[PDB]
Order: C-alpha cells, then structure tokens, then sequence
C-alpha cells in the first residue's frame, strides 16, 4: 500500500471527477435554438458556432453565473 | 564420443602485483562456462587468508577512545588494520609487533618481521603520529582462516577469558577480491570448436594465482569425489 | 489536584478507558511477540520463518518440559539455566517442540479473518519473521517495514 | 499435515473434526494410548488427524472404545 | 528428413537448493537433484557419469 499509493488513488478520483463535471457542463452537441431563452434576443452567430446549443446570450449567461457564484 | 581434451594452464600473467590472468587452454565445447563459473565461485568463496584478528594497543581499553598524539580514533586504527595484507609462511597464526614514535605516518613498514611473515604492501598506512613525542606500539595478531568470521561469532563465550585491553577486529580471510572469466575460441590446428578459459583474478597480493587455481580445482574435485559414488 | 475531573465508578466501567471497551475484549496476551516481516520466498504456503530467538522465548515452558522429560535437565531450574545459556541441546529440543505446532500470524488492522493465520514455524537465523509472498494480499502487508505479531496456541484444542 | 480435507470429509464437519481430533490426541498424549496409525515422529495432533483420515477414529468409535474400557 | 538428435540420455534434470543446519552452522546447504533419463542409464548412473 505504501501510504502514497492510496493517496494516488484518492488524487486520481478527485481530479477525474472534477474534470468530468467541468466537461459535462459544456453540452457541445445540441439544438440550434437561435434565440435567447431569457430575453429572446438574437444569440449572435459566433456564440452559437463556438457553443453549439447555447440557451442564453452572454449577458444573461454572465448574470446567471453571478447568482450561481454566490449560491441558490 | 572419442574423448574430452583435458584443460591445462598454459600461462599465468602477473600484469600487476595483485591482478593476474591465468589461462586454461584446451576446453571442450560447453566446459568453458562450467569450469569458469565453478572456479569463480570456489575462488570467491573458499580461499585461505591471514586476516589480522586482534590488536592490543598499549594504553587503550576499548576501541572507542583516543590515544594522545595519534590522530586516529582506535576505531579507525582497527579499521585500517583490517585490510593489512600479510602472508605468513609457517604457522597458522603469528603475533606481529608494531613499535613507532615521532611525527609522521605509521605505515606497515613499521612492523618488525618474524621472517615467516611477509607484508605485501609496506606502504599501507596504519595511523598518523602527530606529536613530536608521541609513541605507539601494538601486538597485532595475524592468523590464517577462510571466509569471514566477525568478532561477535568469534566470541561465542570466550576461549577462557579475555583481558580488558584486547580488541577483536573483524576477520576476512580472502585473498581474492575479483574474478572475471572469459571463454574464447582457441586457434588450434586440430579442432576449431575448442575454447580457452581466461581467469582474471584480483588477489590482494597474498595468493599466487597458480596456487589459487590449484586449490580451487582441489576443493571442487573433493566434492566431486563425494558425488562420484552413491551410496546413501 | 489537576484541571481534569476525577474518574468514578460509572467512568470506571464506561468509556474506551472503561472495563468493557479495552479490558474486557482487548487484552495483553502472553506467549506472544512481534517482529519485522521479510519475504522468505522459498517457504511453502503453510509455513513462516520464525526467528530462533523469538521461538526460544515463546516456547519456553514447552522446552523446559522437554529438557526435564528427556533427562537433559534434572529439574526445571537446571533446564532454565540450560536454555538461558542457550546450550547445544536446547536447539535440538527447539526443533522437536516446534515440529508440528502452528503459530498465529496477525497484522494490526484485522479487517477480516485472514489477518490471522496459523503457519508452521520454520526456524531461521536473524530477527525478522519471514512471511510467504502469496499471503500478503490477505494480510495487506508489504515488506517495507511492516510488523507481525505471532501468538502461540497452547492447548491441543487450539493446536 | 498441510490440508485436512480428507479428515474433514470422513467426519463431515469442521468443528466436530477439531473436537474429535482433540479428544483422541488427548487420549494419545496425556491419558496414554497407542496410535492406531504408524506415527512418523508426529505430534499427537497430526497423528489424531491422520487416524481420522484412515477411518480408524471418529466419535462413534471413540465412545464405543470408552464403553469397552469400562467393560475392562 | 533429418531429425534433431538428443544423444544425452537425460530427458530432464533440475536441481533445487534448500537449507541445512549441521549443529550450529545453519547457513549450510542441501542439494536436491531430480533427474529422469530416457532409459539407456538409470538416473543415479547418469549423475555419477557426469
Ligand atoms: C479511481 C477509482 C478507482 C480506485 C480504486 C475509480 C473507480 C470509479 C471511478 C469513477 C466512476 O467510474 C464514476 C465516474 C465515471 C465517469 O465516466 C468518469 C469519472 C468517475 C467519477 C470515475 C473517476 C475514477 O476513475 C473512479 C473513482
Ligand atoms: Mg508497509
Ligand atoms: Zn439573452
């Protein structure tokens, strides 16, 4: 066991679970929505080409990010 | 088939005082490595030697002390007396005396010879008298054995009783430090497959390479005689 | 005469320093001892290299009985002095006594019942217990300084 | 003795086998008896277990021999 | 149609080396040779011939 091999397993699980959470948050494959689900605005072309399947424009997205930063 | 050509040592080469390369010329196919590995193992294991076994220094009780004027702990002086390479001629043990005084190194040349004892390396430095007036004297106790007999296993209980000032150094009776054998094809007009064995033995000066190989081949043929006929 | 409370009867029973916790189950045991395990890769699955010194300490009463049975020691005091000097026949008596007499090897976190196994002692020089390689998985033991406790079964029923 | 599989098979239990072997080995060690099997310098434990292997020993046999001993 | 030739009458020989203690020397050695021949010579004969 050596006490660093188990530490290795712990670190491996920690990094992998973090990596895959931050990957699942991407949702690359998606739907062409074409209009914001918050303000109905035109989600500009470049943002839909970068993130296929967005649901918020950058303004509503950053807004939501602030709140989910604090919590709730 | 017809028969094996028996090897025989064609020459020995004292390329140094200690380093030597003997040769065993005619060897049938597959006996270079048989004889070579067996010979290296016997030589590296079972060779007689003249390890210094005790020291009794005037004015010293244990190894963990300092003699006024000589700049080595008695521990270190004993460790320098371990590797002292001595070849006795007649007896299975002998008591060398080493007297010395004055500022300077104390090499193995400062020991008085019995004539039956030959110190091969008289430059081998033992201690350093670092005092104009300091003087040291030991009764080194060389003796012939084989293998490695630490003082601990040496002192089982005792002979009968050992005085307080007699230090037991760890005995390593083994003239050889290094064996290295090469088997190589031997240019013979009769057969081509025959090979010669070339043994680089690295004694410490107190074993003749011919006597080393002869003693090895004797130690081996003894056990092979124990094997020849069975018995049970 | 301190800052801490006094201990009382209810305290004398309860708590891990109480009687139930670590004096009613966890007890110090005789005929036992620990050392540092090494490999010993030549053994079979049923044996463990027991050092001669641990074996001569644990099996002391058995050896005393043997020396006074075979006449090698007149009384138990003479046998005590024999095995204290560690003479030449205490070793033959050790070989005989140990011959079919398992020793329990146990490592500290006994997560399961394979953290205890009976092995036949094979007397060895040195002071390290030699533990079979295929048993480390059960013991969760690597050979980088772990230690094992050997206990000696005393009864025929425990043997 | 390495594996006690045959001794276990003869008796058909692993605690009762220990008990039968222990009582026969106590007879053979302290109470004094003769091994029914040729002891090759074995302790009474191994002798008892080997005897149970050959069918020479079991609880029925041992109680029957106790009866015969009383009839002595 | 030439065949491999195992002239040597040993079909297999392996040796194992265990421990032995004489009375005090427990660093001793115990040779455990184990050999089978093809039939021209029994094992003990091949051993002593070698
Ligand atoms: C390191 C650990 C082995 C330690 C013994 C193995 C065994 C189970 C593994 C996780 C699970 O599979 C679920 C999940 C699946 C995703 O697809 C990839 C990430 C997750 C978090 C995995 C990370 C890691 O690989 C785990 C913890
Ligand atoms: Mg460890
Ligand atoms: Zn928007």
């Amino acid at each position: 066991s050596d006490e660093a091999d188990e530490a290795y397993s712990v670190t491996e699980q920690l990094t992998m679970t973090g990596i895959n959470r931050i990957r699942q948050k991407i949702n690359a494959h998606g739907i062409p929505v074409y209009l914001c689900e918050a303000c109905g605005n035109p989600i500009p072309e470049a943002r839909r080409k970068i993130f296929p399947g967005v649901t918020l424009c950058v303004e509503c997205q950053a807004y939501q990010e602030r709140q989910r930063k604090h919590y709730a | 088939v017809t028969e094996f050509l028996k090897p025989r040592l064609v020459d020995i080469e004292q390329v140094s005082s200690t380093h030597a390369k003997v040769t065993l010329e005619p060897l049938e196919r597959g006996f270079g490595h048989t004889l070579g590995n067996a010979l290296r193992r016997i030589l590296l294991s079972s060779m007689p030697g003249c390890a210094v076994t005790e020291v009794e220094i005037d004015g010293v009780l244990h190894e963990y002390s300092t003699k006024e004027g000589v700049q080595e702990d008695i521990l270190e002086i004993l460790l320098n007396l371990k590797g002292l390479a001595v070849r006795v001629q007649g007896k299975d043990e002998v008591i060398l005396t080493l007297n010395k005084s004055g500022i300077g190194p104390v090499t193995a040349a400062d020991i008085t010879h019995d004539g039956d004892v030959e110190i091969v390396k008289p430059q081998h430095v033992i201690c350093h008298l670092t005092d104009e007036n300091a003087s040291i004297s030991m009764r080194i106790k060389v003796q012939r054995g084989r293998g490695y007999v630490p003082a601990s296993t040496r002192i089982h209980s005792e002979e009968d009783e050992r005085p307080i000032g007699r230090l037991l150094v760890d005995a390593c009776y083994s003239p050889v430090e290094r064996i290295a054998y090469n088997v190589e094809a031997a240019r013979v007009e009769q057969r081509t497959d025959l090979d010669k064995l070339v043994i680089e033995m690295e004694t410490n000066g107190t074993i003749d390479p011919e006597e080393a190989i002869r003693r090895a081949a004797t130690i081996l043929a003894e056990q092979l005689e124990a094997f020849v006929d069975l018995r049970d | 005469s301190n800052k801490r409370p006094l201990k009382s009867l209810a305290d004398m029973i309860k708590g891990k320093q109480g009687r139930f916790r670590q004096n009613l189950l966890g007890k110090r045991v005789d005929y036992s001892g620990r050392s540092v395990i090494t490999v010993g890769p030549y053994l079979r699955l049923h044996q463990c290299g027991l050092p001669k010194k641990m074996a001569l300490e644990l099996f002391k009463p058995f050896i005393y009985g043997k020396l006074e049975l075979r006449g090698l020691a007149t009384t138990i005091k003479a046998a005590k002095k024999m095995v204290e000097r560690e003479e030449a026949v205490v070793w033959d008596i050790l070989d005989e006594v140990i011959r079919e007499h398992p020793v329990l090897l146990n490592r500290a976190p006994t997560l399961h019942r394979l953290g205890i196994q009976a092995f036949e002692p094979v007397l060895i020089e040195g002071k390290a217990i030699q533990l079979h390689p295929l048993v480390c998985a059960a013991y969760n033991a690597d050979f980088d300084g772990d230690q094992m406790a050997v206990h000696v079964p005393l009864t025929l029923e425990a043997q | 003795r390495v594996t006690v599989q045959d001794a276990v098979e003869k008796i058909g239990n692993r605690f009762d086998l220990v008990l039968v072997a222990a009582r026969r080995a106590r007879q053979m060690q302290v109470g004094g008896k003769d091994p029914l099997v040729p002891e090759e310098n074995d302790k009474t434990t191994v002798i008892a277990l080997r005897e149970i292997e050959e069918g020479l020993i079991n609880n029925q046999i041992l109680d029957v021999r106790e009866r015969q001993e009383q009839q002595e």
